[PDB]
């Protein structure tokens, strides 16, 4: 699976799960921002790297980036 | 930190507006940890004109 | 009226008139001295 | 490529003898192509003909062959994955659900090519074509006429 | 109940947002920081679908759009008639046409461009034209340069009254929505006023004004002699002198004896061997004919009396066992979107201008026409390239509504549904019969020239070695020869000297002659067919895949351009509509540019040239040369190449300037349709940081182009450069070998 | 909320069939299968092509891969507040509840799900890649 | 999971074409191989540059001898000016007699290449001059290889 991490600069603005299309994302609650939620990736093995969250992320340094990996039948998402 | 309205320059090396000074909007009186906001005048390569910062990461210049 | 004239001071315009006025001024200077090498 | 070509060009004029005209063509580029490639370009092309053949036709031959090489890299350069890879998948489907085809099946899963890996097939198309039709030219050229 | 329908002041006549860039986009008008925001700017002006949703609102605005269009076109019609009138050797050149030759354009006496200033006869200096205004202008019966500017005078007027117009229907009375869609009258109005009274008015100056002083001028009467259209008109005794019908008047016609008028309403077929022209009487039958026939057609679909057709009503009466719901809702979609009639619009038309094309070097119909080679494959070529265009177009746009405005609810089980069902059996089959294509054709030519330069002829494929025979061709062209003598027993001839027949030729110049039909001609036409099955594959999979696709299911929402999705799943680089237009336009380009080649060719090889018999320019080495590639390269190009690569000195150095320019530009859009813009960007920052050292640095942000801007910047450049380049060869070629 | 159940017996929507049906991965490696249920009945936009329509209540369809699910879930849930989920069907038809899972979809937040794949730091916080050379497979100074 | 790329476990288990084509691509980037340690990235280097001189002096041995076979060496000595070299006789059941013909005409009885090579020039020059020493320094060139 294509790597994931978010860093404490997670404002919790959701827009990463937000955009997800394979709900590699969800909203936890955390502390460090006033919306007292971190996003969290607890499901790297079904995203296929699309960049939609990385597109979203309003932190300046970004908050939360993905890194390409190796491949599978469930990773690459090939129908056949 | 410094009252709102005043005037800040950023240094975080990664920020896009570096070594630049920006407008505090404001500074949150808790704990976060970031809790200085600092308008723009020169939107990033993403459209944003506001960053939020640590105390320690400006000068009030 | 007044927006008209802004209008005309907008950007490509302005361009288009002084490019004009300038390949004029140098035309005019090829005409009347045709084939200027040196000096 | 500019280097060869000029150094190519000022020899030929010197052991040919008019070097003036090197020195005269040779400021305009109008006179470099006409006058060193189209000029130079009569034996090649006629190293066969609907005539007959000589020692030349296999290099008027690589010339094409390059050119060939040359023009099919551009595809590669110029086309991306994602128009291939919708393209791969209709075939798939064609390739399975067609009857009595599907018998056989393959082990290695098709897909278009890596951007870097298309992009480094392409360039190696690209040059290799240039290469080869410049060196035929070149050669063809300088043995056919001394 | 169909009638007139608008409203008052829609929209003031006011300079405000004038001042007010960007001001139909409430997103842009809201002003620029960064460079991209000029290029969105130029790019969705006239994005009318994305500006607001009002279909009244787009309406009014495209028809003005089109007011102002046409003003555009009446202006430049007044221009070209102005410089016929003022700046031509034209008199000279209805003196004697066989030797002026026409020439419009003049240069002006400064640091040099003089030189082109080309004797082209008629003690007259400038540049030669193609366009044939001359041999038009000769055909229509203008005489006196007095009438070229009369002519461009009332263009003008005509270009004004278009634009007052468009501002009027978009300012003051603007009309509504049903009366846009009132197209059961629109249709009627266009077929019956437009077309119907178009070719009887025709038929009508053909007759009193084109057919008498044509007449004349053939006769070979001094021109200004000829007497003028007003008297033609007025003296009745003339016209009886030159055909004796006129002088009955109408009372023939009208007692239904429309024999005795065939004098000038004839039948002949063929040629008029003075001209080269075809025989104005016959034109003048057809067009009468044309007439008749659209008037009565404009006569169909009712409008306020029962009588006439509904068209979503015959719409639905036709469904059909194999096919569920048939055609209903398409009446919907078309009285409801502009973009469907613009793609199919486009697609026609686009056919119709390659018709025109062919039909007009088949048969020349104006008069010393056939003369001008250059004047001829020019008109061809230009028509072509326009077509080729236009039906690209229609795709582009095809596909645009597809993704915009489709929706699924109205239609349930449709034509369109099912289609979209078995698109992908539809894409493999077709991917499948072009591969074909491919292999065949193109690994004959390569066979060929591989037999050749081994040293084995004997086993190459030509009309001497193993042959292939367009028998069909032949067998058509060998009927259509003989069809006078039984299928119309009432036709004098052939209606094409192609089909066979005797040589017309006029001043030492050959006008037609029956063109033979080659294992080269077979080949050649195979390969057209390839290709053009391979575009349109190409934009059939860039329509049937706009909404989703097995990779992209949700591609519908992501608009109609757009860059990628990222590298996911693998990279997914060039998955837009936009860019399935993109590449299908290139090999539009690819295959015109061959087809052209076919037409020169053959043309210069086997049709032209000079009656000593006859003389062909290359003498005919077409049907030997035109089967290998490299006899191809050098016996037709590199040999040809000649007057283009040597015409300094004359006024023909413009054109080799011109095929250098043209090489130049293409290799330039390289660059551009190789390059990334991140790499652009990062320089573009070291460069920031160079100009703000010293304070320069510009308040507009500077960014590199967007991903699609670069593409099409890239294929702009790259088309205009070739094109350019094989215009400026043909132009020079054609010109100094004719 | 309590985990639903598969029920493979549940009416499939009014369909004329398309390609993009049936492959045989279902019978190699892995396969999927959604579920929902309407308000009324109503016609809708199959997100493989074609027309179809939603019976008034319960719906079940197949889907390949997983984000043709995703799609017709984010269509279903904007266009008429409509809440689906699915499940990944194995080669060996082990049930596995794809969808719903947190009970509440992660577009809000809820106590339960634990902060996973975070760095409580920020990202130019990280290493040269000069210090993670030497590995048995090649690592990203990013993971540490 | 197949051993394709072996070095690479992961691509190794690629059930896609790129398994082939990146396993091709990456194969001597030794620093990206796996349990990949400094001594060992130095002894294959040092078996890599020893593969690399065998291979020159394969190459230069070869061409020695396919002159020394084919050639028109001991002609060309005598006149250095309209003898022109043979590079390597031509072998093709594809060829017509035009082609054989044109071919044979150029080095002696059968069609030839001209070598263009400058290794008759240089030979000669160094004091080459029969086929028998040119037999021996390839064979000489091969032992050390
Ligand atoms: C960029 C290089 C360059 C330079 C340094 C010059 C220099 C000159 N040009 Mg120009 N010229 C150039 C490119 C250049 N030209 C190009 C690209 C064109 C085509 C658009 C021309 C076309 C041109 C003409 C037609 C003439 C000049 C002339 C001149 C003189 C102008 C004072 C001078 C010798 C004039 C002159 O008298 O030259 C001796 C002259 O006759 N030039
Ligand atoms: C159709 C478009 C068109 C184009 C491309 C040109 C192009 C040209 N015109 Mg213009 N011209 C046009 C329409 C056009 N004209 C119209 C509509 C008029 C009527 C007002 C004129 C009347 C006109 C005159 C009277 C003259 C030009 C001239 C020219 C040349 C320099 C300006 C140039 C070749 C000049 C020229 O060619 O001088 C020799 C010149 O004197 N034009
Ligand atoms: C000088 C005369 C004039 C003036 C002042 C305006 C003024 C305006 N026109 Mg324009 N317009 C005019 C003539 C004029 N138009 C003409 C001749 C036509 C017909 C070709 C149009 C067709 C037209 C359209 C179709 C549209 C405008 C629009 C506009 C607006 C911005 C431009 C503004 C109200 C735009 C508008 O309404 O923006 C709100 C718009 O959609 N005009
Ligand atoms: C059936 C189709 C048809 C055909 C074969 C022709 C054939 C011709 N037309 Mg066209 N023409 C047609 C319909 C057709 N026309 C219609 C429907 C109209 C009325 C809108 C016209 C109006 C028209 C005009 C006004 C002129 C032609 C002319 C021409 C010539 C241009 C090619 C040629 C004789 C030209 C001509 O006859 O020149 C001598 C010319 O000036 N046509
Ligand atoms: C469509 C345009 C048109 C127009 C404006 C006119 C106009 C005229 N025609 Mg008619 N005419 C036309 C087409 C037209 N005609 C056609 C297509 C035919 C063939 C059916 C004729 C055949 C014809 C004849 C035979 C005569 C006229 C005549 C006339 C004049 C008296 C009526 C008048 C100037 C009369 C006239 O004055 O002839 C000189 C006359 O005798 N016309
Ligand atoms: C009949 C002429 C015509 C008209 C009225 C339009 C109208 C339009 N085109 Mg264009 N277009 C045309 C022909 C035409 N096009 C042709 C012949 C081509 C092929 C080169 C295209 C290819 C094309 C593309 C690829 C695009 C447009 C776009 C557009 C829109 C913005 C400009 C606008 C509705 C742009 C747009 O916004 O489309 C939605 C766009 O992306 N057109
Ligand atoms: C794809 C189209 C095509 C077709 C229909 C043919 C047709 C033929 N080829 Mg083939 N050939 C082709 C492309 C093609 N070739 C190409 C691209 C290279 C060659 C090279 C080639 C050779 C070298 C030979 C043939 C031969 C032949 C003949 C019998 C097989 C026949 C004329 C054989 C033959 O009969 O030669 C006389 C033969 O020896 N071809
Ligand atoms: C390393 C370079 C090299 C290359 C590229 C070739 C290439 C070739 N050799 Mg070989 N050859 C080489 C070195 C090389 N040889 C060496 C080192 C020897 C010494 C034993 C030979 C001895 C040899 C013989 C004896 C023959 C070839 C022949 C051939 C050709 C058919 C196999 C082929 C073109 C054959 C040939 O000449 O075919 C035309 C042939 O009969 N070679
Ligand atoms: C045509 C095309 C394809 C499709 C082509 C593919 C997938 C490869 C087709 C390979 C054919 C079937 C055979 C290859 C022939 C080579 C000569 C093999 C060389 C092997 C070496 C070991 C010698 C892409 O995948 C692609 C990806 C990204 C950008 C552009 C493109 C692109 O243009
Ligand atoms: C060269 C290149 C660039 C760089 C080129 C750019 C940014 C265009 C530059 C346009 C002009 C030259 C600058 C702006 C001109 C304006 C009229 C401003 C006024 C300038 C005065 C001199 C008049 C890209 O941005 C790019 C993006 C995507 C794919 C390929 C490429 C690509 O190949
Ligand atoms: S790459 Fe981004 S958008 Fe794609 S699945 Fe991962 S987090 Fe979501
Ligand atoms: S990483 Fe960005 S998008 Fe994701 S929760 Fe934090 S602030 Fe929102
Ligand atoms: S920028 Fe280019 S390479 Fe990168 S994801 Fe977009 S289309 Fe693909």
């Amino acid at each position: 699976a294509h790597i994931v991490k978010i860093y404490d600069t997670c404002i919790g603005c959701t827009q990463c799960v937000r955009a997800c299309p394979l709900d590699v994302l969800e909203m936890v609650p955390w502390d460090g921002c006033k919306a007292s939620q971190m996003a969290s990736a607890p499901r790297t093995e079904d995203c296929v790297g699309c960049k939609r969250c990385e597109t979203a992320c309003p932190t300046d340094f970004l908050s939360v980036r993905v890194y390409l990996g190796s491949e599978s039948t469930r990773s690459m998402g090939l129908s056949y | 930190g410094p009252k709102r309205g005043s005037l800040v320059k950023i240094l975080r090396p990664e920020s896009y507006w570096f070594n630049q000074v920006g407008k505090v909007v404001s500074v949150d009186q808790s704990g976060v940890r970031y809790p200085v906001v600092v308008r723009f005048e020169n939107q990033n390569y993403a459209g944003v004109t506001t960053n939020n910062y640590a105390l320690d990461e400006v000068v009030a210049a | 009226m007044k927006d008209f004239t802004t209008y005309l001071s907008t950007a490509p315009v302005i361009a288009t008139i002084w490019f004009t006025f300038t390949a004029g001024l140098l035309i005019e200077i090829n005409r009347y001295f045709p084939d200027p090498l040196v000096f | 490529g500019w280097v060869t070509f000029y150094w190519h060009w000022k020899h030929l004029t010197l052991w040919q003898g008019n070097v003036a005209q090197f020195d005269e063509s040779s400021t305009y580029l109008m006179g470099w192509l006409r006058d060193y490639l189209w000029l130079n370009s009569s034996q090649l092309i006629n190293g066969y003909n609907p005539f007959g053949m000589n020692s030349l036709s296999v290099w008027a031959w690589t010339f094409l062959f390059g050119h060939l090489i040359y023009a099919t890299g551009f595809m590669f350069l110029i086309s991306w994955r994602g128009y291939w890879q919708e393209l791969i998948e209709t075939l798939v489907w064609a390739h399975e659900k067609t009857p009595l085809a599907n018998l056989v099946y393959w082990k290695d899963k098709p897909v278009a090519l890596s951007i870097v890996q298309a992009r480094l097939v392409g360039l190696a198309h690209f040059s290799v074509g240039y290469i080869f039709t410049y060196a035929a030219f070149l050669i063809a050229s300088t043995s056919g006429r001394f | 109940k169909v009638k007139i329908a608008v409203d008052r002041n829609p929209v003031e006549t006011s300079f405000e947002k004038w001042a007010k860039p960007g001001h139909f986009s409430r997103t842009l008008s809201k002003g620029p920081n960064t460079t991209t925001w000029i290029w969105n700017l130029h790019a969705d002006a006239h994005d009318f679908d994305s500006h607001t949703s009002d279909l009244e609102e787009i309406s009014r605005k495209v028809f003005s759009a089109h007011f102002g269009q046409l003003g555009i076109i009446f202006i430049w019609l007044s221009g070209m008639y102005f410089h016929g009138a003022r700046f031509s050797n034209y008199e000279a050149w209805l003196s004697d046409p066989t030797h002026i030759k026409p020439s419009a354009q003049v240069v002006w006496p400064i640091v040099g461009q003089e030189i082109l200033n080309g004797d082209v006869g008629g003690g007259f200096q400038g540049i030669q034209i193609t366009s044939g205004f001359f041999q038009l202008w000769r055909a229509s019966g203008i005489t006196s340069e007095l009438q070229l500017y009369t002519t461009a005078i009332g263009g003008l007027v005509m270009a004004a009254a278009m634009f007052f117009a468009g501002w009027f229907h978009y300012h003051k009375a603007a009309p509504k929505l049903e009366w846009f869609q009132n197209v059961e009258s629109m249709l009627n109005h266009h077929l019956g006023g437009l077309l119907g009274l178009g070719s009887l008015a025709w038929a009508g100056h053909q007759i009193h004004v084109s057919l008498p002083v044509n007449k004349l001028l053939d006769a070979g009467v001094d021109p200004k002699e000829i007497p003028l259209p007003h008297d033609l008109l007025l003296n009745r005794a003339i016209m009886a002198d030159l055909y004796p019908s006129f002088a009955k008047g109408i009372a023939p016609f009208f007692t239904l004896n429309w024999s005795e008028y065939s004098d000038f309403l004839t039948f002949k077929g063929g040629l008029n061997p003075v001209t080269g022209g075809l025989w104005l009487s016959d034109t003048a039958h057809h067009h009468v004919a044309i007439a008749v026939l659209f008037l009565v057609a404009g006569h169909m679909y009712r409008t306020n009396w029962g009588i006439g057709h509904s068209m979503k009503e015959i719409l639905e009466a036709h469904r059909g066992p194999f096919t569920g719901e048939g055609h209903v809702g398409l009446y919907e979609i078309l009285t409801t979107s502009w973009h469907a009639q613009l793609a199919i619009n486009l697609a026609l038309f686009g056919s119709l201008s390659i018709i025109v094309a062919h039909h007009m070097y088949a048969m020349p119909p104006y008069p010393y026409l056939a003369t001008d080679y250059g004047t001829q494959l020019s008109l061809f070529t230009h028509h072509t390239w326009i077509g080729g265009f236009c039906i690209v177009g229609a795709g582009a746009h095809a596909a645009i509504f597809m993704v915009r405005d489709y929706d699924p609810t109205n239609n349930y089980n449709n034509l369109l549904d099912r289609v979209i069902r078995h698109r992908d059996a539809i894409i493999s089959h077709l991917n499948w019969v072009c591969i074909f294509l491919g292999f065949h054709s193109f690994g004959l030519y390569i066979h060929n020239d591989t037999m050749s330069a081994l040293g084995r002829p004997q086993d190459m494929f030509s009309d001497t070695a193993i042959q292939l025979q367009p028998v069909f061709a032949q067998w058509i062209q060998n009927t259509h020869f003989l069809a006078p003598q039984l299928t119309a027993p009432n036709a004098l001839a052939a209606t094409s000297l192609t089909w066979g027949g005797d040589l017309v030729a006029v001043g030492g110049k050959v006008a037609m002659m029956p063109i033979s039909l080659g294992t080269s001609d077979f080949m050649v036409h195979h390969i057209h067919a390839f290709t053009i099955h391979v575009t349109v594959l190409i934009l059939l999979k860039g329509v049937l895949f706009a909404r989703s696709s097995r990779l992209i299911p949700d591609k519908a929402n992501l608009g109609f351009r757009f860059p990628c999705d990222g590298p996911g799943r693998g990279g997914t680089c060039q998955v837009s509509a936009w860019d399935h237009v993109f590449l299908g336009l290139f090999w539009m380009y690819n295959s015109l540019s061959i087809v052209i080649f076919h037409f020169s060719w053959k043309m210069q090889s086997d049709v032209w040239g000079t009656v000593t018999g006859v003389s062909h320019i290359t003498g005919g080495n077409f049907a030997q040369s035109a089967n290998t590639i490299n006899g191809w390269l050098r016996d037709f190009l590199w040999a040809q190449s000649s007057q283009v690569i040597q015409s300094y000195g004359s006024a023909l150095s413009a054109y080799g300037l011109i095929f250098l320019g043209a090489h130049f530009v293409w290799a330039f859009s390289l660059m551009f349709l190789f390059s990334g813009r991140g790499y652009w960007q990062e320089l573009i920052e070291s460069i920031v940081w160079a100009h703000n050292k010293l304070k320069v640095a510009p308040a507009i942000q500077p960014r590199a182009l967007s991903i699609t801007q670069g593409r099409a910047v890239g294929v702009a450049h790259y088309l205009l450069g070739g094109i350019a380049t094989t215009w400026s060869f043909f132009l020079a070629r054609i010109i100094s070998v004719g | 909320w309590t985990v639903p159940t598969l029920n493979p017996d549940t009416p499939s929507p009014i369909f004329g069939g398309s390609t993009g049906g049936l492959l045989r991965k279902a019978q190699t490696e892995e396969f999927y299968v959604i579920t929902w249920e309407a308000k009324k009945e109503q016609i809708f936009e199959m997100p493989t092509g074609g027309a179809a329509i939603m019976r008034q209540g319960p719906n079940l369809l197949k889907f390949g891969k997983k984000e043709q699910c995703l799609a017709l879930t984010t269509q279903l849930r904007n266009k008429f507040k409509l809440t689906p989920c699915f499940y990944r069907v194995f080669p060996d038809g082990k049930v596995q509840y794809l969808h719903p899972a947190d009970g509440v979809y992660p577009e809000k937040v809820n106590a339960g799900r634990v902060g996973a794949n975070q760095n409580m730091r920020r990202i130019g916080q990280n290493v040269n890649p000069i210090k993670v050379k030497f590995s048995g497979r090649m690592m990203s100074p990013a993971e540490i | 999971t197949k051993l394709f790329p072996k070095f690479s476990q992961g691509l190794a288990q690629d059930p896609t074409t790129r398994r082939i084509w990146y396993g091709l691509a990456m194969a001597h980037d030794f620093e990206s191989h796996d349990g990949m340690t400094e001594e060992n990235l130095y002894q294959k280097i040092f078996a890599s540059h020893f593969g690399q001189l065998s291979i020159i002096f394969l190459w230069t041995s070869g061409n020695l001898f396919h002159v020394a076979w084919q050639g028109n060496f001991e002609q060309w000595v005598t006149d250095p000016v309209h003898i022109r070299p043979i590079a390597h006789a031509i072998w093709d059941p594809h060829f017509g007699q035009p082609a054989v013909e044109a071919f044979t005409r150029g080095g002696a009885s059968g069609p030839v290449n001209i070598s263009t090579s400058g290794v008759y020039q240089w030979w000669y020059t160094i004091g080459m001059r029969t086929n028998q020493d040119l037999y021996v320094g390839s064979v000489f060139l091969a032992l050390v290889s």
